[PDB]
């Protein structure tokens, strides 16, 4: 098992920036992807940004491209979401996810690909 | 069937794996060593109900269909049984798709852990290819 813990979050002004962090612990050796999902009020969870930890390659949903950046510190089993130029539509619960399987890139933003989840952290754009 | 090292090296060379997606032949031989110990019948059950099959331990959730795995995608469009053959061809052709997915040979955990960054040429040294 892998434990994921988020930090960061809260209110931010439109156009502003927030950083979210996700720390993995436990059977971390086999972690393949660390990925940020979100769920906006009244909507389904969606994949936001996925990072393949063994190469650093990243995959984004269209609505955040250019604005959000996922990065890692592999040695520390950390993933980070830098949310720049935030918009109204970004208000959501953000949840870190991970998997120990080598998911094909085309499925890396689908929640069913993930085995481990954090707690969710609220981000509110004013 | 359990391959010998040079036997498998020669077979992989014939299947065009040398420098496939940039990975020299030794990478492929090393991967098979640590994935399956050169055993074409190797299988490993996972906690998601998938199974890894054959000489390169290809998974039944994403790559091959075994008819018993939830969420099966079958990206290689093959039965997993074809991946337990004594000839390596179905495994190779599916591995060619896997290694082309975008993250190279990192798909193979045993390769990442025991081959990546090592003197992989050692695995074909002496084989008179
Ligand atoms: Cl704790
Ligand atoms: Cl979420
Ligand atoms: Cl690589
Ligand atoms: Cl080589």
């Amino acid at each position: 098992d892998v434990q994921l813990v988020e930090s960061g979050g809260g209110s931010v002004q439109a156009g502003g920036s927030l950083r979210l962090s996700c720390a993995a612990s436990g059977s971390t050796d086999s972690i393949e992807y660390m990925t940020w999902f979100r769920q906006a009020p009244g909507k389904a969870r969606e994949g936001v940004a996925a990072l393949y930890t063994h190469t650093g390659n990243t995959y984004y949903t269209d609505s955040v491209k250019g604005r959000f950046t996922i990065s890692q510190d592999k040695a520390k089993n950390m993933a980070y979401l830098r949310m720049d130029s935030v918009k109204s539509e970004d208000t959501a619960i953000y949840t870190c996810g991970a998997t120990r399987k080598a998911v094909p890139v085309r499925f890396a933003l689908d929640q069913s690909s993930y085995d481990y989840w954090g707690q969710g952290t609220q981000v509110t754009v004013s | 069937k359990v391959f010998g090292r040079c036997e498998l090296a020669a077979a992989m060379k014939r299947h065009g794996l040398d420098n496939y997606r940039g990975y020299s032949l030794g990478n492929w031989v090393c991967a098979a060593k640590f994935e399956s110990n050169f055993n074409t019948q190797a299988t490993n059950r996972n906690t998601d109900g998938s199974t890894d099959y054959g000489i390169l331990q290809i998974n039944s959730r994403w790559w091959c269909n075994d008819g018993r795995t939830p969420g099966s995608r079958n990206l290689c469009n093959i039965p997993c049984s074809a991946l337990l053959s004594s000839d390596i061809t179905a495994s190779v052709n599916c591995a060619k798709k896997i290694v082309s997915d975008g993250n190279g040979m990192n798909a193979w955990v045993a390769w990442r852990n025991r081959c990546k960054g090592t003197d992989v040429q050692a695995w074909i040294r002496g084989c008179r290819l």
